[PDB]
């Protein structure tokens, strides 16, 4: 309530204890932090087999082997 | 396949009706099947 909400991790969902002296968040410590997106997560694991069952996109429809040899970037749907 | 596996589609109220293309609507049609002759001279 006294310090500026202005780090460059606001808005993230880690709470991070810290050490600060002055006005501004950013500059306080770095502090502590109070399937897998980069291991290339196919569409089994990233659980969109309901988006991937036969992908046609637009008036386009390309056959092949889905869900499982499908990969989703980052894990993350566009 | 119905339109929906191949193409993006939007909804279409299809008032289209069938009844033509019945065998009472494609065959209830008088052809001719039969020429008789009767000439005076043939």
């Amino acid at each position: 309530s006294h310090e500026n909400s202005n780090s460059a991790t606001e808005g993230s969902t880690i709470n991070y204890t810290t050490i600060n002296y002055y006005k501004d968040s950013y500059a306080a410590t770095a502090g502590k932090q109070s399937a897998a997106p980069l291991k290339s997560p196919s569409a089994e694991a990233c659980g969109y087999s309901d988006r991937v069952a036969q992908l046609t996109i637009g008036n386009s429809t390309i056959t092949t082997q889905a869900a499982a040899n499908i990969i989703v970037g980052y894990g993350e749907w566009p | 396949t119905s339109d929906e596996s191949m193409i993006e589609t939007r909804c279409v109220l299809n008032s289209h009706s069938t009844a033509e293309t019945t065998l009472d609507s494609f065959f209830s049609r008088a052809g001719l099947v039969g020429e008789i002759d009767l000439p005076l001279e043939g």
